[PDB]
RNA sequence: AGCGAAUGAACUUUAAAUAUGUAAGAAGCCCUUGUUACUUAACUGAACGUGGGCAUUCGAAUGUAUCGACACUAGUGGGCCAUUUUUGGUAAGCAGAACUGGCGAUGCGGGAUGAACCGAA
RNA sequence: GGGACCGAGGACCGCGCUCUGCAAGGAUGCUGGCGUAAUGGUCACCAGCGACCCGUCUUGAAACACGGACCAAGGAGUCAA
C-alpha cells in the first residue's frame, strides 16, 4: 500500500518537473532538450517469409 | 499531404572539445507530424551541411500556428520540382485563409497538373501578399476583383445514395 | 499498465504464468526486491538495475490485431504513411488497439 | 619479423610479390600459425559454408603476413582491471570494473544568447 | 526516504529481524549493486551505507 | 482457473492492488495544477517562432 | 567536407553507405615455489603443476524450449528461378563467379486465370 | 447505456473486499409450451459457394508417354546355412 502511494507520488513529480524545467528555460531565453527514452516497446508486425 | 503543420525544428552538431557551442541551425518544416518533421530536418541538413542525425541532437521542436486563421490572405509559393528532365523553377498563387491550407493547395496542385510527388518538391518560400498589385497569376486576380459576386448555374441536389427512386425529377437550379 | 495488467505472464520453471497473485511474483522476482505488480510496473517504466531480469520474466506479450485497422498500406516506413519504423508517442495508439 | 606457432597473424596480400599469394578470400583474413617454415607460414582460417565452419589450412608467406593487436586489447584489460581492484580494495569503496555499453543523453539547457540560430532554406541560394 | 529512496520495507514476522536484510537489497537497488543473475550485492550495500554514516550522509542523534 | 481481467473487475485489482481504494476516493487521477500567475511568452521568442 | 589545416581514387584533421576477418577471463590470472634430456653467461626464460585468493557483477548487451564426447543405423548425394555485387561480349541477345531468398516435402487469402508475384505458414 | 459468443470445473481449503455476506480459485435463480418424431439422426432431391482423373516414369519442374470396359476369387521381401 505505501509503495504503490509513493509510485503514484513519483510519476506525477516526475511529469511536472519536466515541465517546469521547460518553462523556466522558455522565459531565460534558452531551449530545455528533455531526455532521450529509456524504454522502448518493439512490436513484430511483418511475416518470417524472405 | 494530409493535415499538414508548420513546425519550428531547431538542431545543432553535438558538442565536441574542439568546438563546444554549435552552431544551431533552424528550419519551418510542413510535415504531417513531429517525427516527419525531424526526419525532414536532417534530409535538408544533409544536402546543406555535413550534419546528420548520428553526430546531431533536435534542440527544439515548436508549432506555428496562424496568427490570424479567419482573414483571407493571398499567397506566394516558390518552390521547385524533379521531373524526368531535371529540376525546374515555379512560383505560383494560392487564395487561402492559412499558410498550412496553402501548402495543401500546392501538393494537391503539383500531383494534379504535373504529377509531382511529395519527394520531387521543394518548398522555397511561402509568402504572403500583402498588397493586392503584388498578385499576378489571372485566377487570383478575378478573385480580387471590385464588386465580385457570380451566381451558381447548374447545381445538382444533394441526394442521399439510399434514396434510390424518386418520384419527381429533380432540378438544377436550387 | 494495460499490458501488465491484462497482458502480463510470467516465466516460472519454463512455464507461462498469468499474474493473477502477488505471491508468485514474490517467488520469482521477491530476492531483487520486487513483491507485488506495481514494483514490477515501476521497474519497467522507471529503467532501475532490475529491468533484465524483470523483463525477461515477463513472457513475449502476445498482442491482438489492431482495432480500426493500421493504414493503407503497412509496409513502408512511419515517416511515409506506413506503420515500420520507429515512432515516438504513437506507438501508444497502436498498443491500445492491439490490447 | 619472428614468428612464433600459435600467434594470431593477418593476411594483407601484397601485390608486389606473386609467389605464395592465397585467394582474393583469404586476403584480408585472420588466423592462428600452425606451422612456420623458411619463407611461407600456414595459417588456420575459418570458412563459413551455410551454418558451420570448415577449417582451412593456407601457406601464406611472410610478405603478406602481419602481427595483430585483437588479443592487446584482452590483455589491455586485465592488468587495467587488476590495478583498479588492488586500489580499490586499498581504501575500501567498489568500483563498476565492467565496461557498459552506451547510454541515451541525459536532460540538459541550451542558451540563445550569442547563438541566435540561421534559419536554412531547403537549397542553398547566393 | 529522501536520501537514497527505499520503497518500504516488509517487516515479515518479528521486527528488524528480516527488515534489514530487505535495506540491504533496496540500497544495492538504487546503487545497482547486483549479481550475474541479478541476485543484489547486499554486503557491499552495508559497506556502502556504513561508509556514507561515517562520511556523514545520514543525520543522525542520540 | 480463469483468467479475470484486473481493468474489468475491481475485487481482482484491489487484490492486486490495494491503493487503488485511495486512488479514487482522493481523485489522484484529477490533480489540479499548483497555482500561481503564469508568466507572459518572451517577445524575443515569439520573434524566432514567425522569423522566416 | 576542407585546402581562412599541410601537401597534391592515387591530397588529407575527420569520415560515410554496404556487407566482412579476429578477440572479449575461472580454460583467465595474480602472489609464493617443484620438475624438465627444451633454452639461457646465470635460481635466466618456455611447458605442466602444488598452496591462497579474485565464487556476490566473475570483468560488454540480448537470448538460451540444454550442450559436448564416443559407438552404432537408415535415406540422401539433381537443379530451376530471382535480388544484389562482379567479369567478358554483342546490333540486340547472352555467357561466367559470390552471397542471399523462393521452389523442390507446403495447404490457405489475394493478383479474373497459373511452377517462379504479393500476404501469411 | 446498448448488443454478440461462451458457462469450461464440481464438498471445504486460496488471494481479497463495498460486510447480518460479497460481483472475491469457471452459472445460477424464476417461468412457459411440449413430453412426441417436437429437438435430433439417416437417405433422396433442389439451392448458394468450393472442387482436374487415378497410378507409373522422366525432370528443377511441368508437358509428352505407358497402364485403366466391369466384378468375384487368387496374387508378390519367405525359408535355410
Amino acid at each position: 500500500f505505501k509503495r504503490a502511494e509513493k509510485y503514484v507520488k513519483e510519476y506525477r513529480e516526475q511529469e511536472r518537473e519536466k515541465i517546469r524545467l521547460a518553462r523556466i528555460a522558455k522565459q531565460q531565453g534558452s531551449f530545455h532538450i528533455p531526455a532521450e527514452a529509456k524504454l522502448v516497446f518493439v512490436i513484430r508486425i511483418k511475416g518470417i517469409n524472405k | 499531404m494530409g493535415r499538414l503543420q508548420e513546425y519550428q525544428v531547431i538542431g545543432r552538431h553535438l558538442p565536441t572539445e574542439a568546438n563546444p557551442n554549435p552552431a544551431l541551425y533552424r528550419m519551418r518544416i510542413f510535415a504531417p507530424n513531429e517525427v516527419v518533421a525531424k526526419s525532414r530536418f536532417w534530409y535538408f541538413l544533409r544536402g546543406l551541411k555535413k550534419v546528420k542525425k548520428a553526430t546531431g541532437e533536435i534542440v527544439s521542436v515548436n508549432v506555428i500556428s496562424e496568427k490570424h486563421p479567419l482573414k483571407v490572405k493571398n499567397f506566394g509559393i516558390w518552390l521547385r520540382y524533379d521531373s524526368r528532365s531535371g529540376t525546374h523553377n515555379m512560383y505560383k498563387e494560392y487564395r487561402e485563409t492559412s499558410r498550412v491550407a496553402a501548402v495543401e493547395a500546392m501538393y494537391a496542385d503539383m500531383a494534379a497538373r504535373h504529377r509531382a510527388r511529395f519527394r520531387s518538391i521543394h518548398i522555397l518560400k511561402v509568402v504572403e501578399l500583402e498588397k493586392t498589385e503584388d498578385v499576378k497569376r489571372p485566377y487570383i486576380k478575378q478573385l480580387v476583383a471590385k464588386n465580385l459576386s457570380f451566381p451558381l448555374p447548374h447545381r445538382v441536389p444533394k441526394i442521399s445514395t439510399k434514396k434510390i427512386f424518386s418520384a419527381k425529377r429533380p432540378s438544377t437550379f436550387s | 499498465r494495460e499490458l501488465i495488467y491484462k497482458r502480463g505472464y510470467g516465466k516460472v520453471n519454463g512455464q507461462r504464468i498469468p499474474l493473477t497473485d502477488n505471491a508468485i511474483i514474490e517467488e520469482n522476482l521477491g530476492k531483487y526486491g520486487i513483491i507485488c505488480i506495481e514494483d514490477l510496473i515501476h521497474e519497467i517504466f522507471t529503467v532501475g538495475p532490475n529491468f533484465k531480469q524483470a523483463a525477461n520474466f515477463l513472457w513475449p506479450f502476445k498482442l491482438s490485431n489492431p482495432n480500426g485497422g493500421f493504414r493503407p498500406r503497412k509496409f513502408k516506413h512511419f515517416i511515409e504513411g506506413g506503420d515500420l519504423g520507429n515512432r515516438e508517442e504513437h506507438i501508444n495508439a497502436l498498443i491500445r488497439a492491439m490490447n | 619479423r619472428t614468428y612464433r606457432v600459435g600467434d594470431i597473424v593477418d593476411i594483407k596480400v601484397n601485390g608486389a610479390v606473386q609467389k605464395g599469394m592465397p585467394h582474393k578470400f583469404y586476403h584480408g583474413k585472420t588466423g592462428v600459425v600452425y606451422n612456420v617454415t623458411k619463407s611461407a607460414v600456414g595459417v588456420i582460417v575459418y570458412k563459413r559454408v551455410k551454418h558451420r565452419y570448415i577449417e582451412k589450412r593456407i601457406n601464406v608467406r611472410i610478405e603478406h603476413v602481419k602481427p595483430s593487436r585483437s588479443r592487446e586489447d584482452f590483455l589491455r584489460r586485465v592488468k587495467e582491471n587488476a590495478e583498479l581492484k588492488k586500489k580499490a580494495k586499498a581504501e575500501g569503496v567498489p568500483v563498476q570494473l565492467k565496461r557498459q555499453p552506451a547510454m541515451p543523453r541525459e536532460a540538459h539547457t541550451v542558451s540563445i544568447a550569442d547563438n541566435k540560430p540561421v534559419t536554412l532554406a531547403p537549397v542553398a541560394y547566393e | 526516504m529522501q536520501v537514497y529512496d527505499i520503497p518500504p520495507l516488509l517487516k515479515d514476522p518479528s521486527q528488524g529481524g528480516d527488515a534489514t536484510m530487505d535495506f540491504l537489497v533496496q540500497v544495492a537497488r538504487k546503487r545497482g549493486r547486483l549479481g550475474r543473475g541479478g541476485v543484489p550485492n547486499i554486503q557491499a550495500a552495508a559497506m556502502t551505507v556504513v561508509t556514507d554514516w561515517r562520511d556523514g550522509r545520514i543525520q543522525g542523534w542520540t | 482457473v480463469q483468467k479475470k481481467n484486473p481493468l474489468r473487475n475491481k475485487q481482482i485489482m484491489l487484490r492486486l492492488n490495494p491503493y487503488a481504494s485511495t486512488f479514487a476516493k482522493e481523485k489522484l487521477g484529477e490533480v489540479k495544477a499548483e497555482e500561481g500567475k503564469p508568466p507572459k511568452v518572451p517577445a524575443s521568442f515569439k520573434e524566432l517562432l514567425h522569423e522566416a
